[PDB]
C-alpha cells in the first residue's frame, strides 16, 4: 500500500 | 553528481548442462548514474529477445539490474555480456564461465 | 522471522528529451511484487508477483493514483533542487526515494523509513524516532524547515505505522506460499588450478531465499579474510539467489581450509571441506 500524503508536499 | 562503476556478473540460473534449457543472467550492480546499456552475446553477436528486470537500488543508493534470456548452451557456443556506462572508457565485455 | 516492505522511486531528468523518467518498484523482503513506469503505455501499477494479481481493481486504481501523485511530486522536487543548488538545466540529475516499514515475527511494528537521495548522495531522510529529519546540506535544511512546519513527519509516521504495516500483513498472508518460505542453499566446492604451485577454491551457495547470507573461509579454524575474494549476492532469476567466495591456496594444502555458510533456512550453519 503506497504512501499518500493528503496534501502532496514538495521541497 | 557522484559516479559508480558497475559490478558485472554473468552466469547461468541453474548450473549448466549442455543441451538443457537454462537461463542466461547478466547482473550489473552498484553503479551510478542509472543509465546503462547491457547486451548478451552468442559468439560475439547480440541476442535479440532479452528482458531486463525493473530499475531498483540498494541501501547505498546504488542501482542493480538483471538482464536475462532463455538459452540452451553447447560445448562450442561462446556467450558473453557487454556493458557500457558513463564510467567506462570503452564497453566492457565479460565472457560466461560455466564455473562462474 | 521479521519482515520488510519497501517502495523504491527513481526519477531522472532528460533535458533535451523532455519530461523526467519516473520508475517505482515494490518489494516484500527480497521478493518484488508491483512496479510503475512513467514511459510505459499502461500508465498503471502493474503486478510483478503472481500472488498479488488476485487484488480487485479497486486496489489497483487506488495505488496507481497515489504513485502518479508521487511521480509528479518528484518531478517538481527535481525542479526545486536544480533551483536550490543552482545547477544548469542542461545537466541530467537524479532523485531516488525509498519508504517502507518492518515488522517482527508476530507482526508488530519495528522500524520505518522515509528518505530521498539526490545524485546518489543523501539529501533528506526520516530519523528512526520518526519525529525528526536528518538534513545533510543547507538545501535540505530548507526542505526540513518546510516539512517541519507542514507537520510532514507526523503524517508519514501515521502512514508507516498504520497503513504500511497493515498492507504488509495482508501481503504476507496472500503470498504465504512464496513470501513466508525460507529456502536453504545447496552448497559445494569447486577446485581450479592456475599454476602448478597454486589452485583456486570456490565455495558456492545456490538457490537460497532470503538473500541475506554470510560466506566465510578459514584455515585451521582461523579466519582468512586476507586473501578472500567474495562476490556480491546475485539474483538467480527464479526468485532465489546465489553467491560464492573464493581463496587462492598453495597446492596441496587444501583440506587445511574450511568454508562456513550461515543462512536463515539452515538449522545449524554448515562446514565444507575439500
Amino acid at each position: 500500500l503506497y504512501k499518500k500524503l493528503k496534501r502532496e508536499m514538495t521541497f | 553528481a557522484i559516479q559508480r562503476t558497475p559490478k558485472i556478473q554473468v552466469y547461468s540460473r541453474h548450473p549448466a548442462e549442455n543441451g538443457k534449457s537454462n537461463f542466461l543472467n547478466c547482473y550489473v550492480s552498484g553503479f551510478h548514474p542509472s543509465d546503462i546499456e547491457v547486451d548478451l552475446l552468442k559468439n560475439g553477436e547480440r541476442i535479440e529477445k532479452v528482458e531486463h528486470s525493473d530499475l531498483s537500488f540498494s541501501k547505498d543508493w546504488s542501482f542493480y539490474l538483471l538482464y536475462y534470456t532463455e538459452f540452451t548452451p553447447t560445448e562450442k557456443d561462446e556467450y558473453a555480456c557487454r556493458v557500457n556506462h558513463v564510467t567506462l572508457s570503452q564497453p566492457k565485455i565479460v565472457k560466461w564461465d560455466r564455473d562462474m | 522471522g521479521s519482515h520488510s516492505m519497501r517502495y523504491f522511486s527513481t526519477s531522472v531528468s532528460r533535458p533535451g528529451r523532455g519530461e523526467p523518467r519516473f520508475i517505482a518498484v515494490g518489494y516484500v523482503d527480497d521478493t518484488q511484487f508491483v512496479r510503475f513506469d512513467s514511459d510505459a503505455a499502461s500508465q498503471r501499477m502493474e503486478p510483478r508477483a503472481p500472488w498479488i494479481e488476485q487484488e480487485g481493481p479497486e486496489y489497483w486504481d487506488e495505488e496507481t493514483g497515489k504513485v502518479k501523485a508521487h511521480s509528479q511530486t518528484d518531478r517538481e522536487n527535481l525542479r526545486i533542487a536544480l533551483r536550490y543548488y543552482n545547477q544548469s538545466e542542461a545537466g541530467s540529475h537524479t532523485l531516488q526515494m525509498m519508504f517502507g516499514c518492518d515488522v517482527g515475527s508476530d507482526g508488530r511494528f519495528l522500524r520505518g523509513y522515509h528518505q530521498y537521495a539526490y545524485d546518489g548522495k543523501d539529501y533528506i531522510a526520516l530519523k528512526e524516532d520518526l519525529r525528526s529529519w536528518t538534513a545533510a546540506d543547507m538545501a535540505a535544511q530548507i526542505t526540513k524547515r518546510k516539512w517541519e512546519a507542514a507537520h510532514v513527519a507526523e503524517q508519514q509516521r501515521a502512514y508507516l505505522e498504520g497503513t504500511c504495516v497493515d498492507g504488509l500483513r495482508r501481503y504476507l498472508e496472500n503470498g504465504k506460499e512464496t513470501l513466508q518460505r525460507t529456502d536453504p542453499p545447496k552448497t559445494h566446492m569447486t577446485h581450479h588450478p592456475i599454476s602448478d604451485h597454486e589452485a583456486t577454491l570456490r565455495c558456492w551457495a545456490l538457490g537460497f531465499y532470503p538473500a541475506e547470507i554470510t560466506l566465510t573461509w578459514q584455515r585451521d579454524g582461523e579466519d582468512q579474510t586476507q586473501d578472500t575474494e567474495l562476490v556480491e549476492t546475485r539474483p538467480a532469476g527464479d526468485g532465489t539467489f546465489q553467491k560464492w567466495a573464493a581463496v587462492v591456496v598453495p597446492s596441496g594444502e587444501e583440506q587445511r581450509y574450511t568454508c562456513h555458510v550461515q543462512h536463515e533456512g539452515l538449522p545449524k550453519p554448515l562446514t565444507l571441506r575439500w
